[PDB]
DNA sequence: ATTAGGTGTACTTATCTACACTTT
DNA sequence: AAAAGTGTAGATAAGTACACCTAAT
């Protein structure tokens, strides 16, 4: 639902949805993606983070992005 | 020489067997090649699945017990002919794929209801109705379940439940308690209930690769593969030590290990969701005393987007039975003895999986603490109990808490252990 | 010319190619997107940068990226 | 009351005009509404384009000169009826869209070749064969079909692939040829232009990029285009930033197309960064070349489903050559319309106004002004034989060209340090 | 009580504005 | 003689981690 062209905030909101869709708390979700919980919160809130941090979570949750 | 592959009532491809070259070939329809998913990761859609991988995958669908010998003897074929065995069991197998010989179906379809009188006579004398240590044994049957009467499903309709009987003491009670505990703990696990036949008790397990559509005659299947078919392993590799417990063979592990199990996370839809499910599966089996957890006890749904872990099934505490050899079928840091597991084994284990130790402690601590209040809950989910059975659960209860308190003691040391 | 999924490196290479596709130098692309030339070099090489920085160039060059749907399990499973 | 909208040989929609309410309505077919692109950004595919915006878009396709008065006299209609005027020119307009009354086509199609003598009589006697005080623009011209050898007028689905322009005012042809070629030599994106000779009289043949001649048979493929006016949803009257006049009472009224308003369209372009650069170079080129007549209808965009893209430049002429006209920039730089009053401050506050880094301006400005001196020499050789006055004209052209470059090049380095 | 959240030092790291250089 | 890609260096300043600190329902 709501689909998206992707921006920084919706991407963060997308991660929260995939995380919640998988029934995962932020602390366990953070550890498997190789980041701190606070950093994962920053990502979900769309707060500025390193591109590498986002890719760790992207690769981790098995979510793929492509150029339209 | 050619068996068609059917998904439900629909034909998704063809399984070819060349008798002369003793070879298997699986090629798929074109519509399925783009939009579909392969039998296993090792039998791709382009038809590049090796004959060996196909063969092992088919063999992985057959029974390992006397039922195997009952099937080959009923048809009167050799152990070495798999082709005849598949085509026979083709309509109903694990997963959503039914293997159909070309142009042959009853169907018709209908049903065969069951009476309590025929099962009780089929309970008491195993000879009439076709020793060191442990695998199984155990009795079981696959059946159609409407909520009231059990029946044999025929044709396109298939058994939606597996009813399991206890020849050995309190096997039904053991698995029911443990399976229920997982569900009560919030784990993802197939739904199980106890059912009564005469004086004898049975365990009715709901199949998640089958869904009964109410209101008419059909049974909808969802495809699944075990960790063996996924890793492309022979049926022999179900245990991490693929030969035996022997001291000369103790050092041979070609089978499924935890590192090999977790490796499948990458192919799953959600690698993170699986890896916790993987570890919870490990940690749960440690706390409940399940040493029999092996490759065919953990399975995945097959979809075009990727694999997904199934709900857990066949969860049993073997520590209850001391007439059996109990070693973890999947080791923790090269330590197979459940009683020799300490902070170090766990620390080096997670390190082996390349996962943070703080995560084990989190999951281990959370589950082990919630068990004491959760075990009491399961006891209430039990049907009427006799005195001997109440004594069993008492022993069950006691040593369950013993595993929890034992692990809960040294768990704090895992963080600081230097390997 | 072919990237099915995007990763950190291919993304950088994607930016560099569209920049070249518009016959646009690295100095002008950086300024118009509101970043330094050095950073755009870092972006194109896939070296780690701030997500906002990637987005500055992204919206600027008019390249849109989207996830994949589904409806996971393609509105299926039985 | 209803004109069908045709793209090439295909029908993409319907233009409805209600006579009573004096109103326009544009609705689209279902296949096109999903898969296509609108006439303009202000006339969306769902058919929600307001009647007023539609009217202005059509008016923006009509001539502003005596050709208008010749057209209305030929049809014998009122100035206030646009529908009849569009319906007359409906088959051939700017862009790929031809507006066709239902069930009416010539085609037939063929061609009508031309002899040089009938063109010269239309050059030599504008009164028999078609006082301005002080103005800027516009030239006489005709639209024609070009096969590479002989010229003809294309009829029906066949259309003019080139614009042939005639010189009433001194050396206009030489002016635009030099400037259009100079831009191309500098590597800018600009339409291909050639000189053609009629008798003793010379003309400028410009290649249409919204039209493509397919060799080998009879067809012409069109690609749709819109002006910056049609894109901004501005009236034809707003083509100049000051939409009324130079009058001191009106000096402070700018409702028209500005540079900041032009650059705002970059977001709508397929590649905003690539667009903004073409725009700024267009400004910087027009400043260095002395083009003060560059306005809203002289800058256009291709229309595609993915977005707009800037077209190659066209109609680049240096008006600073002609002092018989009062010249103010049709698009201001930091609220300064005078080309001679432009200094480091105006440019700085201009880029600041565009919210763009100043270092970007100096790069383009510096590079172009230095590459010009060597570039002018190149273009001069691409000319045919010239008489004495024309060589003196171009000699004058060249000298002050370098003077503008050298002039700007003086204070440009100070642009960085100016505090607004 | 378990979850989403906020810290707070301290580690490591990017963006900025030039000048300088390795390549046509 | 460029002219694009690619550097470096100091002041800025921002995100990440970590054991664990702590409110938020």
């Amino acid at each position: 639902i709501m689909a998206s062209p992707l921006n920084q905030q919706s991407l963060g909101l997308l991660i929260k949805e995939r995380r919640k869709s998988a029934a995962l708390t932020q602390d366990v979700a953070a550890m498997l993606c190789g980041v701190t919980k606070k950093t994962l919160i920053r990502v979900e809130k769309g707060e500025d983070v390193y591109i590498s941090t986002v890719f760790k979570i992207l690769d981790g949750l098995g979510i793929d992005i492509v150029s339209a | 020489l050619t068996l068609e592959m059917h998904l439900g009532d629909l034909m998704i491809g063809e399984l070819s067997f060349d008798a002369t070259a003793d070879t298997f070939a699986v090629h798929y329809t074109k519509d399925w090649q783009q939009s579909g998913f392969p039998l296993s990761p090792t039998i791709p859609l382009d038809g590049t699945g090796t004959s060996n991988q196909i063969s092992m995958f088919l063999v992985n669908l057959l029974p390992e017990n006397k039922g195997l010998d009952y099937l080959i003897e009923s048809l009167g074929v050799s152990k070495g002919n798999t082709f005849a065995l598949i085509r026979a069991i083709g309509l109903d197998t694990a997963g959503a794929i039914a293997f159909v010989p070309k142009g042959a179906l009853l169907p018709e379809t209908q049903l065969r209801p069951i009476k309590a009188e025929e099962v009780i006579q089929r309970i008491e004398d195993p000879t009439m109705w076709p020793r060191l240590s442990v695998a199984g044994v155990q009795p079981k049957l696959n059946l159609f379940y409407n909520g009231k009467e059990f029946a044999f499903a025929e044709g396109t309709l298939s058994s939606t439940h597996i009813v399991k009987f206890e020849k050995y003491h309190h096997l039904v009670i053991n698995e029911f308690i443990t399976m229920r505990l997982a569900k009560v703990l919030g784990m993802n696990v197939a739904n199980v209930d106890i059912v009564h036949f005469g004086r004898y008790k049975a365990l009715c397990v709901e199949r998640f690769d089958r869904r009964n559509i109410p209101g008419e005659q059909r049974v909808l299947r969802r495809h699944i593969v075990d960790s063996c078919q996924a890793l492309g392993f022979s049926v022999s590799k179900k245990y991490e030590r693929n030969f035996g417990t022997g001291r000369d063979v103790k050092d041979i592990r070609e089978g499924v290990s935890f590192n090999r199990l977790f490796s499948l996370a990458a192919k799953c839809r959600n690698p993170v969701a699986a890896k916790q499910d993987m570890l919870q599966w490990a940690l749960f089996n440690l706390l409940t005393g399940n040493a029999d957890a092996h490759g065919k006890n953990y399975s995945f749904f097959m979809t075009p987007s990727g694999m997904e872990p199934t709900p857990w099934y066949d969860l049993v505490s073997v520590d209850m039975y001391e007439d059996f050899e109990q070693q973890l079928a999947m080791a923790i840091d090269d330590e197979f003895d459940p009683n020799s597991i300490y902070a170090y084994q766990l620390a080096a284990f997670m390190d082996g999986l390349g996962l943070p130790r703080n995560l084990l402690i989190s999951n281990l601590t959370r589950i082990a603490r919630r068990i004491p209040q959760a075990i009491a809950e399961v006891i209430l989910m039990l049907p009427p109990l006799d005195e001997d059975e109440a004594s069993f659960v008492a022993h069950y209860k006691t040593q369950l808490l013993a595993r929890c308190e034992r692990y809960l003691g040294f768990v704090d040391e895992v963080r600081d252990v230097e390997v």
